[PDB]
RNA sequence: ACGAGAUUCCCACUGUCCCUAUCUACUAUCUAGCGAAACCACAGCCAAGGGAACGGGCUUGGCAAAAUCAGCGGGGAA
RNA sequence: GUCCCUACUGAUGAACUCGUCGCAAUGGUAAUUCAGCUUAGUACGAGAGGAACCGCUGAUUCAGAUAAUUGGUUUUUGCGGUUGUCCGACCGGGCAGUGCCGCGAAGCUACCAUCUGCUGGAUAAUGGCUGAACGCCUCUAAGUCAGAAUCCAUGCCAG
RNA sequence: CGAAAGGGUCCUGUAAGCAGUAGAGUAGCCUUGUUGUUACGAUCUGCUGAGGGUAAGCCCUCCUUCGCCUAGAUUUC
């Protein structure tokens, strides 16, 4: 009840700063990248970073036909960030 | 032909078809579309050697059987004379020296 | 099962029978009745529908059509019938002069080893002064008989088939004075007459034809299960069987070069599926595309006929609009019309440099 | 009446072709056969798969950047039906086919640039290394081009005239058993 | 608490079913050679009638055309 | 406490010289129900409500076919991946009564797919016309009109 | 007519081999390396929508190549 459009979205930081990262991953339709009407400086150094390649870009927009592979790859990229950005582990 | 006349049209196309004109004549004047023994012999010699590898290869084939049969020595055989003095001749050797041993 | 079609043995004859031509009454023109083709297969179209009271009226409907390739056929002789208090009979058939090898080859079951002769004092009667015996028989014809039908036969050659034997049938000539349609037939000898003359456009047609074959079945494929009315073993297929009321949605005239091109999309591409039709080869002379399908399996010979009675539907006398006929090959999930969209689509290829 | 394209494949899809899935979220996949449908409920990835337009676009085999495929698009704006201008986009179309393949031509080309100088730099090798399993003629052949030679009177030419039409112009298993 | 104990309920699975379809091997089928037995008064189409609710041979109708191959299970007192 | 003949379903067949094109005695017989649009918010009705003929479009059940498309099936052992053991390693392969897994044409199939199912005469109940019986009267007695998914045929199957 | 072959159409999914310090990792040389070197090196990338199969109940053949042919036996007004 309340979730209907069957549709849900968030932020590329807030996939990073998660404790439940595979919760995310697994209720979740599109990680976005989109500049927060604020304006996130955090999504800007995670657009800019090279770890971010066109084949992650790919599997964030869509969440619900991704496979084994490309889940390890997006919980692998989320670790490195993390560490670039000083997270505890 | 396989495409969508709806996906194609589009107002001012004539100005767009005519800069891609322009862009042809430029393209075919500075040189974008323009097509440019020893190494023929070494390539025939190249597929001969390869083409003797699988002879070789199909020779070896011809005998190996599928699982480890006892074979007759090498030495216990004997062999006619025939087909020592073709295979001699086939690596270019003068038949001279042969005929007199058996 | 049916107790309409209970004697379930194979066909007598691989052609079947017409066994019923239209009623005829001479205030109509002359015309012909019937007409043979050579089943080719099946393909995929587009048509606007114009239905009015339909869910799917002013809307693109996908249907599926029924190619059989009609290369045109040559009239070859005449028959007359008189009524009986028995019946129908045949009082005499006045065959044309020059007759072809194929019609010859139906007479003939070994013609390799034959001295091919059939006809041949036959011929003689024609140019020999005894002209006199071909006029008295169409006299004959004419002053007896109340039923007049024409000979034709298919020519195999233009079609694919590794058969040489041509088809006979007796077409029925409706539509006249005894008089005018024996005029009718003499002239029609040796000439050749198309598809597109018989039958036309969007109009509704029957044809008969011998089912696909399948042996000896039991009862639960054969009787269709959960003394002669109880299910047995036995034959099923090869069934004669008389479908009516099918629609013609075009006819080609295999010169066109874009047969299978409408005024919707605008690809020069003949019937042909890409890399021919499975099991059968290429259409290249006239074709009637029937819509749905129709009994018979591939390059089995088909009996076209008319309609016996004036339609009661508004399926009749109604305009076939078409949009796009498929072309793809049926030899697996094709996805090209044409030779040139695949090339364009995958670009070049290792092979396509290192010939050129 | 419209030619779609394939989510996994980018094949042509036709009128009655394929299936289409309709997800949940209010999305619709289509598919143009069964090989392709599978495939996507297995999840695997379309941009690894090699036999897809994604992995050659991504891949570098497919030209992305030119003024020509920029032509087609989805049009979401409807233009009043004009017949000039619906006769003169055909013509454009064939224009833009033509050049189109008459580019992409070259782009094959320069994908291949450097390949018949491998096929020799290998050549060169294979060669050197197995030069005694080339054509030598044979032992009677020489003895009896030798007493041609002596009859005629350029022995070396006329060996490689014969080492020559040999070569222009294969061995059986075993023989007959005499009974 | 325990039990290859029984029953009910809940979750999961299934050609059990809606409703069937497909595939493989050995048979079934044909050939060469070899080669029985059970059983057997004589036979073998149907209907009505043949007082003893009994018909297979009689009556009087329907009918009725050589010789064969495969399938089946309809018939042969208290 | 007792594998044969026939029937039925199919397939061949000697005699009539072989073949081609036909006729049709006889036998069987096939279609069914519902809904929606228009008529019409009309006739009818105080109101509430609320039809039908003509016309048009679908669907249920049944029947006969068919494989374009979709799905299913895989010894295509077609291609690929992989487990155990082996051919000294590689390459290429064997065996695991088709090792297991993915896709898979072709063929076969599915109201799991698609197509098609047709018109004359005579009647029953009943409603009538002219008109005796019976100086009224009466659809009946002589004569005669219409009329049911009924009957008989055509279309259809066999010959 | 038959057998091959070429082309087309479909199926699978990128062959064997060679090469690029792209490459995690495993080790020697000399002496410190701020850019020291030499070998092996799973994997990745390119040649390569490649390679393999394709009628057995798919399609076509301009001389694509090779071969076969007017039989032999019985019966019939
Ligand atoms: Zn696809």
């Amino acid at each position: 009840e309340g979730d209907y459009t069957q549709y849900k979205e968030t932020s590329a930081i807030e996939f990073i700063n998660t404790t439940d990262p595979i919760a995310i991953l697994a209720n979740y339709n599109k990680l976005s990248f989109e500049q927060p009407p604020n304006g996130d400086v955090a999504l800007a150094a995670l657009e800019k970073l090279p770890e971010t390649t066109k084949e992650i870009r790919a599997c964030c927009d869509d969440l619900k036909v991704l496979g084994k592979k490309d889940f390890r790859l997006l919980l692998k990229w989320r670790l490195r960030v993390r560490e670039i950005f000083g997270l505890p582990s | 032909d396989g495409k969508n006349v709806y996906d194609y049209i589009d107002p001012d196309i004539d100005a767009k078809l005519q800069a891609l004109e322009e862009e042809e004549e430029r393209l075919e004047k500075e040189g974008f579309y323009d097509e440019d023994e020893e190494e023929e012999e070494i390539l025939q010699k190249a597929e001969y050697i390869r083409e003797q590898h699988a002879l070789i290869r199909n020779e070896a084939k011809m005998r190996k059987s599928l699982k480890n049969r006892a074979i007759i020595p090498r030495k216990a055989v004997k062999k006619p004379l025939s087909q020592l003095e073709d295979h001699l001749d086939q690596l270019g050797v003068d038949t001279e020296a042969i005929g007199l041993r058996a | 099962g049916s107790l309409a079609f209970l004697p379930r043995k194979r066909a007598a004859r691989h052609r079947g029978r017409v066994k019923s031509f239209p009623k005829d009454d001479p205030k109509k023109p002359v015309h012909l009745t019937a007409a043979m083709g050579y089943k080719a297969g099946m393909t995929t179209i587009v048509r606007d529908l114009d239905r009015p009271g339909a869910k799917a009226h002013k809307k693109e409907v996908v249907e599926a059509v029924t190619i059989i390739d009609c290369p045109p056929m040559v009239v070859v002789g005449l028959v007359g019938y008189i009524e009986t208090p028995r019946g129908l009979r045949s009082l005499t058939t006045v065959w044309a002069e020059h007759l072809s090898d194929e019609v010859k080859r139906r007479f003939y079951k070994n013609w390799y080893k034959s001295k091919k002769k059939a006809f041949t004092k036959y011929a003689k009667k024609y140019a020999e002064n005894n002209g006199a015996s071909i006029t008295r028989e169409l006299e004959r014809i004419k002053k007896y008989c109340t039923v007049v039908r024409v000979l034709a036969h298919t020519q195999i050659r233009k079609t694919p088939l590794k058969q040489k034997k041509a088809h006979l049938m007796e077409i029925q000539i409706n539509g006249g004075s005894v008089a005018d349609k024996v005029e009718f037939g003499r002239s029609l000898f040796e000439k050749p007459v198309t598809i597109d003359t018989i039958f036309e456009k969007d109009e509704m047609i029957d044809v008969i034809a011998v089912t696909k074959g399948h042996g000896f079945v039991g009862v639960t494929a054969r009787w269709g299960t959960k003394q002669w009315t109880v299910a047995r073993a036995g034959q099923m297929g090869y069934h004669h069987r008389t479908s009516v009321n099918h629609k013609i949605y075009r006819i080609g005239k295999g010169d066109d070069e874009a047969n299978a091109s409408t005024e919707t999309d605008l690809t020069k591409k003949k019937i042909t599926p890409m890399g021919g039709f499975v099991r059968y080869g290429e259409v290249n002379n006239d074709y009637v595309m029937i819509k749905g399908s129709v009994p018979g399996v591939k390059k089995r010979i088909m009996t076209l006929r008319k309609s016996l009675f004036t339609h009661t539907s508004r399926k009749a006398l109604e305009k076939v609009e078409l949009k796009w006929i498929d072309t793809s090959s049926e030899f697996g999930h094709g996805a090209f019309q044409t030779a040139a969209e695949k090339k364009q689509f995958m670009g070049t290829l290792k092979k396509d440099l290192q010939t050129s | 009446m419209r030619i779609e394209n394939c989510f996994f494949c980018g094949r042509p899809a036709w009128p009655s072709k394929g299936i289409t899935f309709m997800r949940n979220d209010g999305k619709a996949f289509r598919f143009c056969r069964s090989k392709c449908h599978k495939n996507f409920k297995m999840k695997r990835n379309p941009r690894k798969l090699k036999w897809t337009k994604a992995y050659r676009k991504n891949a570098g085999k497919e030209m992305v950047v030119d003024s020509t495929l920029q032509f087609a698009a989805r049009r979401n704006v409807p233009v009043r039906y004009n017949r000039e201008l619906w006769q003169k986009t055909l013509k454009a179309m064939e224009r833009i086919s033509e050049i189109r393949a008459r580019r992409e031509r070259v782009f094959y080309k320069k994908r291949m640039a450097g390949k018949r100088a491998r096929e020799v730099a290998a050549a060169r090798k294979l060669v050197a290394e197995n030069e005694h399993l080339l054509p030598r003629l044979r032992g009677s052949e020489k003895r009896r081009l030798a007493e041609l030679a002596a009859e005629r009177g350029d022995v070396e030419e006329l060996e490689r005239e014969e080492l020559a039409k040999l070569a222009s112009k294969s061995k059986a298993f075993g023989g007959e058993v005499r009974r």
